[PDB]
RNA sequence: UGAAAUGCGCAGAUACCGGGAGGAACGCCGAUGGCGAAGGCAGCCACCUGGUCCACCCGUGACGCUGAGGCGCGAAAGCGUGGGGAGCAAACCGGAUUAGAUACCCGGGUAGUCCACGCCCUAAACGAUGCGCGCUAGGUCUCUGGGUCUCCUGGGGGCCGAAGCUAACGCGUUAAGCGCGCCGCCUGGGGAGUACGGCCGCAAGGCUGAAACUCAAAGGAAUUGACGGGGGCCCGCACAAGCGGUGGAGC
């Protein structure tokens, strides 16, 4: 709509699935993309680092007509996938960001932590 | 590889090597004479058929029935991804040769007592001026793999 | 998850954004680092407080060393009363794997793990090496103080190594070397850290600690060898490349 060309896009990766959002740099979204964005389903889609690309790029390219260029990278939480792939997950939607054209000025991991806010299950703790 | 590449004594009526090795593609047993006989007589046959002298028209059919680009398998961390790559120079020869000889016993044409009429028709059939046949279609389809799988 | 299943989810889970509550731990810095007598101790802030090193050589003037029994401290688990409880998780309840699975893997889950007060007192509580002092080549890296600060000097942490020691492995100014002082401890293996007795403990248990009988061994280190999905280098029609074939039919 109203070219921006400089912005922050956040990777926001889990188990389940990738979502990325890339925003202004005052922090509006502008555009947003996931692995169920794309027409991929549930399980493979979903997580699948392959998925993960997909939704990085499709982030970017739909960020390319609002005029986008260079972007902050923001990583939060830890996911991945499944695939045969090496799958870190997040790792991959940081590529393809790289790769998609946008120049990306940093990667920065602000993964979110409670206090302490509920016993976790899941094997965990 | 297989060993190093020997050279091959080039072809008695022209004195081509490639025509050599298109021979040796057809001749099983060691039947050498046979086999140099069927590729005289399809050349004949291109004369008649084609006014076009035999030997461009086979050049031009191997060169129609070399692929550019192959793809071959490789175990990537999930599964085996076919990757494409160039193919040497001199694997695309044999590839051509192979491929036509294979593609020409294809063809349901039994002509002459041999084989001879269907590796003369397989030649025109792959020469681009005419670029179809089975020989043809081999190389187009590992092309058309390749590159699917860029 | 090897694959799965149990399980959770349409009373809407998972993934995503915002708000809140609660418990526990304290990423990077972080070390090959530091502190403490040991156990042990790591977000930041203040208060209270122990030990310790260095320089000056100023004060006392042998006031020293060790230390049976005592007293105190003493990881984890465990115990008592009360509190707390997010995650984790003995027992337990399920799923799977298996010949069976009272296990390993997966889903749950109570004590417990956290706090206070009291108790227990153990350990591969390890450097498997009691404390102090003196003496006996160096080299190298490091933490902390002084200096005339491309190195010297003091305290500490590592590595390599003189002499020497040691069964060997190894130790070697951080001694396992050369000496002196004092404490603790050992005396073949099993029976056995058991029995009995005593002392301690709320309890679990702890400390002390045998005998009969029995065995020619038990054992330490190192040597050769055999044995058991690390690395490097390199071969063979081993694979790949390629031509012909077996597996089908009849014989």
């Amino acid at each position: 709509d109203n070219s921006q060309v400089f912005g922050v896009a956040r990777i926001y990766a889990s188990f389940n699935d990738t979502f990325v959002h890339v925003t202004d740099l005052s922090g509006k979204e502008t555009i947003a993309r996931v692995t169920g964005g794309m027409k991929v389903k549930a399980d493979r889609d979903e997580s699948s680092p392959y998925a993960a690309m997909l939704a990085a790029q499709d982030v970017a390219a739909k960020c390319r007509e609002v005029g986008i260029t260079a972007v902050h990278v923001k990583i939060r939480a830890t996911g991945g996938t499944r695939t045969k792939t090496p799958g870190p997950g997040g790792q991959a939607a940081l590529r393809a960001l790289a790769r998609s054209g946008l120049r990306i000025g940093r990667i920065e991991d602000v993964t979110p932590v409670p206090s302490d806010s509920t016993r976790k299950k899941g094997g965990r703790r | 590889r297989y060993a190093n590449k020997r050279f091959r004594k080039a072809q008695c009526p022209i004195i081509e090597r490639l025509t050599n090795s298109l021979m040796m593609n057809g001749r099983n047993n060691g039947k050498k004479l046979k086999a140099v006989r069927i590729i005289k007589h399809t050349l004949d046959i291109i004369n008649v058929l084609t006014d076009q002298n035999p030997i461009q028209v086979v050049v031009d059919a191997i060169t129609n029935t070399g692929p550019r680009e192959d793809t071959t398998r490789v175990g990537g961390g999930g599964a085996a991804r076919r990757q494409a790559v160039d193919v040497s120079p001199l694997r695309r020869v044999n590839q051509a040769i192979a491929l036509l000889t294979i593609g020409a016993r294809e063809a349901a044409f039994r002509n002459i007592k041999t084989i001879a009429e269907t590796l003369a028709e397989e030649l025109i059939n792959a020469a681009k001026g005419s670029s179809t046949s089975y020989a043809i279609k081999k190389k187009d389809e590992l092309e058309r793999v390749a590159k699917s799988n860029r």
